[PDB]
């Protein structure tokens, strides 16, 4: 590990990309 | 171990196609789709718990670290998830595979793979690291299998007709090879004795095996034209009926284009699938026996034909990628263009308001710039691949026609048989050209094919419940719910402990603050979801032991945003009920009030409708709602007033309706105002995901609790 | 004076095409946009009292008379305007011309011209006759231009290019003529006399030739590439300009992807200008340089050549038609499919919810069928037509072999004369056959090229306007209205008679029951429209005399339906109006409470906003849209709740926002519910387009009138 | 002329592209 540790929130506080395409 | 790259088959599915990629990295290959459903990824994205989540729930031992800056301790095994930010726009999430001295390996799933520099790197991820290890419930294993041969049974079927085109061309073929020895028999006998009589005969014969040949062609592109549809047809019919029998949870997780741009996917696999069993089939012998012809007629010339193809071959093949890269990023650049435009056209009315018309247009010129740039660069690379086979192909023709004569010259052949040779030449680089130009539409193809599979494998609905329908019959009874939790994916739960008591044949309130919660509460109440931790029961039997059809059947939920399809008003009130006497109709029809826009109709029953009922107002159109749910003759009738006007029209109208139901069915109503359900016997407060307190209007107010000061808040 | 007909470059203008086709019989060419603005053409469609006025204004006697089953009556003039129904779907509007004795000619502005037999026709149409005369005020004239020729102006400073290109074609072609005797030279002189030195210098002379030619085509292909781009860029940002400086009106009257087509079809036109004008330069001089040749070379081989290009001319014009026919049928089938398919994803809740999914299935079937069906046609016509064109070409490659042999024989010309004629045919035929391949494109470009410059013509905003605004250069004052009636196109008027009196500095309130009327009220205000009877007095001026710019920049509009374009919030925030300090930014922001979710934004400030504020809370939208406009710091501020839920944690920030205002500024709300409005000043109450009573809250209730009734209704 | 006449309405009845 090695590292700061974060909260199971924080967790559900990052999200995910979307990109852009043909529609 | 090479390093291994999951692509990108959605938009929004980033840390899904990280986890597949390392989870094929270890050496456990899974369906994306499955992988998808496991991370819970909403129309949002992915939330790193649900990725650890997931990961934990493979069997790998896994935490979410907070990103520090010094990541250049030994200890801190890769491949790591760590979340960047693409150019300062959208959250992103990428695969970290090796950190060197300086250089960061990092396989981005929305581009290949791609190696940064550490200072670059560190400016642009945000910083959110997800560490995995297998931990002996890990398993290697090959859980996907190739849907490229799954898609090939449409095939089986259709087996004279290809065996039909395949005789068709190996004889347009031979016909061809036999019609191009006419400038030889011209040149070498005909021409030099100055026969007439035979030139005349020969002439005619030649003019018939063309008319044969082009008489071959028409039938054989009749047939492959016929075949192409019919699998193009089955492919495209075997989705959408798939796609129909899912869960509401599939059509929740993705948008609408997402699930079309699979029909356009189908339309793209099954042209594949038609090249790759007619190409091989009708071109590997035709450049065989056409390389044989040649090999036979001189060595020199075939040997100088193959060195033409090779060189072909290279420079396709070093080409095939940056255009098809160049291809992407213009995509990307117009999608951007046409989505502002779009953006700039629907607020006018503010742009006009704020006279911003001059920022507007120069935003629109610099997007238009962007995309002349990316389509130059991309025009500039064609022409540079059509050059290069230019001279390729006219540097072959000459030092082929200038080797021919020094053969010729030197009396190695003769005059004629090098025109046949030059003739022969398009029945060899013709076969060869197309088979080596198949190879970026397999690619393409068995991705397309991977990513209709994927979705193909998906559980049904129907599979994934066990009932006991004999058992009871009847729905009719006290509806309560036992600790009913529920979440939408793998995020904060919408409702935790809930305990409901709803007795037969009484109109019951639920009010609450989250339009959400309290719409899903209804959703759920049908079995479209499944609470996690709870259970709902129906006159003390499990939802889960009861009969899907039954249920859907005997229970009508009027949402205020209903849905239209175009169609007839008749049809359209009956839809999903055939042999359904217009007489029961127009009695159910009288309840909502329908006739009195109906008969202004030009047709009663059997008027057209615009999309989304465009032509219809609201008022009218719920109307038609509640005709369709009158018709169904529930158990169950649940009303909404969720995201709604209400104008006060309509309401005389529902409770028109709601006295002309006139049995012992339950009515479960979810209007926010607390004008209108004052008059109802239980009213259920939801607060956060949980009912706070519960019983009849004048208790509530009596007991002075949140309704209260709601209440007095109202007025 | 021979039949006429108008074509539909939108979906929804069917009777401004038929007026326009009536005006220009008559012998009256006018710009359709501008029919379309006469008529009042709305999103829904165009009203047959449109149609008489439109009619009536051109100074055509017309009268609208209801369809007599008995038609065939002789004194009703001819043509007239009837309205037909497409296959019992929607209203449409068609053309009669000649009623014979059972034969009826219908110029369908839809599709070209038709004829009905009597019995039919009478079947299809609803029946709504109008019968025009001109009387007298009618006059003959053209007041369209040739847009192609106004187009062709942005070729004018690319003239170096042009002729650069038609140099670099000119010697192309040369090289290319010169670079075909190749294989005369080797026939003829080298491989007779078997000359190896010679053979060896004249090999490498043509190698040579060949590799300046692919230069040459390489440097043509750069420069045709950069000019297509330069006219492309420059017609899409000329068009795209000039529909921001349009009034509302225009964009009320159209939809969204009905202005944006033009952006889609300028490349066509600019791809057909550029084309033809390159194409008539290069290849008309090629073509005849070319048959020169040929003709000096054997007249008869030529006369055959000129009979294989006529036949391939006239295959081409006779199927010409018939594939845009069947193109067009495949576009409309499809459009049908894939609309199905969205409405049947949208509401899947519904399909399931009633259990539904083997018929929308069939359905779905069905219009894969009819797809299929279409597209077979399509594709048996382009077989046919490929199959046709294949026999000409061979037939006349072989003929002309055979012929040419005959000629060598009888001694007319050599051997190696007959494959350089060969040779030259390359040359020959390509320049005609591109000739000849050119009338589609023109045809389809000259529609596209009508299609946007009868928008280009259109009267901007600015122009129809005259002000006096050094007279008054404040606006702050009392705001009254007097006889202010209003109807958006030529339907019934939204708003009659109405006289209001708004005092400076006072929140004033409008509540109704209609919110088109009430938003339309508000929308007037600002000068987005103008009344057509009576008008409106802001401190004893007439808002015509008012500059447009001071206007729209000194009154702030909220409406509850806000937009909010992708950028970064702080530059999304002050919108319009740059060189503005952040210090302002964060006291507005202040006041809308911003800050509060600005602060767990990712970035404080440069948060990248999602398409229409996506990612960003309803509330939350709304507070950016209040900041906005309080950053503009109006003298009036014009609220809405039209089309709202109320959640009742916004208005108290309303409420914080309105107090904050601290000025003796005008502020207008526009809210329904009479909760929110009973602490304002004056309550306005707008009845079917009427101001019934006007007054305090306490006033209007102790007077018992409407507002009592309602206020009753509401508690 | 020789028809049946019409009301101001219901030539603002009548519609073009519309249902």
């Amino acid at each position: 590990n090695i590292g700061r540790e974060l909260t199971d929130e924080e967790l559900m506080e990052m999200t995910g990309g979307s990109t852009f395409s043909i529609q | 171990k090479k390093y291994v790259c999951v692509r990108q088959y959605d938009l929004t599915d980033a840390g899904a196609a990280c986890l597949s990629s390392i989870a094929q990295y270890y050496g456990l290959k899974m369906s994306l789709a499955k992988i998808r459903e496991m991370t819970g990824t909403d129309t949002q994205g992915t939330n790193a718990y649900g990725l650890i989540h997931a990961a934990k729930q493979l069997g790998f031992s896994a935490k979410g670290v907070k990103a520090s800056k010094e990541d250049l301790l030994k200890d801190f095994r890769l491949p790591a998830i760590a979340n960047v930010i693409v150019d300062n726009r959208l959250a992103h999430f990428v695969v970290i595979y090796s950190i060197k001295n300086r250089i960061i390996t990092v396989a981005d799933p929305g581009k290949g793979i791609v190696r940064y520099s550490m200072d670059d790197f560190c400016s642009i991820w945000t910083g959110g690291l997800v560490l995995l290890e297998p931990g002996e419930a890990f398993q290697k294993g090959d859980y996907t299998q190739n849907m490229m041969v799954k898609f090939a049974g449409f095939l089986k079927p259709l087996k004279k007709t290809v065996l039909c085109i395949f005789l068709a061309s190996l004889l347009y073929t031979a016909l061809g090879i036999a019609g191009s020895f006419y400038i030889k028999f011209l040149f070498d006998d005909l021409i030099k004795f100055e026969k007439l009589n035979d030139l005349h005969i020969i002439s005619a014969g030649f003019a018939v095996i063309f008319l044969l040949q082009i008489f071959l062609n028409y039938y054989r592109s009749i047939l492959v034209t016929k075949l192409g549809m019919s699998i193009d047809k089955s492919i495209m019919m075997e989705y959408y009926s798939h796609v129909l029998k899912l869960p509401m949870n599939f059509f929740n997780s993705r948008k609408v284009g997402e699930i079309i741009s699979r029909f356009m996917d189908a339309s793209k696999i099954r042209q594949a699938i038609s090249g790759a069993t007619l190409t091989i089939m009708i071109d590997t012998i035709m450049a065989v026996i056409g390389g044989i012809l040649l090999y036979i007629q001189n060595s020199s010339l075939f040997f100088i034909s193959f060195i033409i193809i090779l060189l072909y071959g290279i420079i396709v093949t070093v080409f095939n990628k940056p255009i098809q890269n160049a291809n992407r990023q213009i995509m990307e650049d117009n999608a951007k263009l046409t989505s502002a435009l779009v953006e700039s056209v629907k607020g006018i009315e503010t742009i006009k308001s704020f006279g911003a018309e001059e920022q507007t247009e120069k935003s629109t010129r610099d997007k238009i710039e962007t995309v002349m740039k990316s389509s130059f660069k991309e025009g500039m690379l064609y022409i540079n691949l059509s050059s290069l086979t230019g001279i390729v192909a006219g540097l072959g023709g000459i030092v082929i026609l200038w080797a021919g004569a020094y053969n010729v010259i030197k009396g190695n052949m003769s005059g004629g048989q090098l025109l046949a040779f030059n003739a022969l030449l398009a029945y060899f680089l013709t076969p060869v050209k197309n088979l080596i130009d198949l190879q970026p539409l397999i690619q393409t193809a068995v991705v397309a094919s991977n990513r209709l599979g994927e979705i193909l494998e998906l559980a049904t609905e129907k599979e994934l419940r066990e009932d006991s329908d004999d058992f009871v019959i009847s729905l009719k009874g006290d509806i309560e719910f036992r600790n009913v939790d529920f979440r939408y994916g793998l995020r904060k739960p919408v409702l935790k402990n809930i305990n409901l008591t709803i007795p037969k044949g009484k109109t019951v309130a639920i009010v609450g603050e989250s339009g959400s919660g309290k719409t899903t509460l209804a959703k759920l109440l049908m079995n479209f979801y499944s609470p996690e931790k709870g259970d709902i029961l129906i006159n003390g039997h499990s939802i889960k032991n009861i009969s899907l059809e039954l249920i859907r059947k005997k229970i009508a939920f009027v949402s205020q945003d209903v849905f239209i399809f175009s169609g007839t008003v008749k049809e359209n009130l009956c839809l999903g009920n055939e042999n359904v006497d217009m007489d029961e109709i127009i009695k159910a029809a009288k309840m909502a009030n329908a006739h009195d826009f109906i008969e202004k109709l030009p047709l009663k029953y059997d008027t057209f409708l615009n999309e989304s009922g465009a032509n219809l107002s609201e008022g009218q159109k719920q109307r038609l709602a509640i005709a369709r749910a009158l018709l169904k003759k529930p158990d169950i009738l649940i009303l909404d007033e969720a995201t709604s006007n209400l104008d006060s029209i309509t309401e005389n109208h529902i409770k028109d309706a709601i006295y002309g139901l006139e049995d012992d069915v339950t009515v479960i109503i979810i209007a926010h105002r607390l004008s209108t359900i004052v008059n109802c016997d239980k009213i259920y407060l939801l607060k956060d995901g949980e009912i706070v307190e519960s019983g009849s209007h004048t208790e509530l107010i009596a007991l002075k609790g949140c309704y209260f000061k709601m209440w007095k808040q109202t007025e």
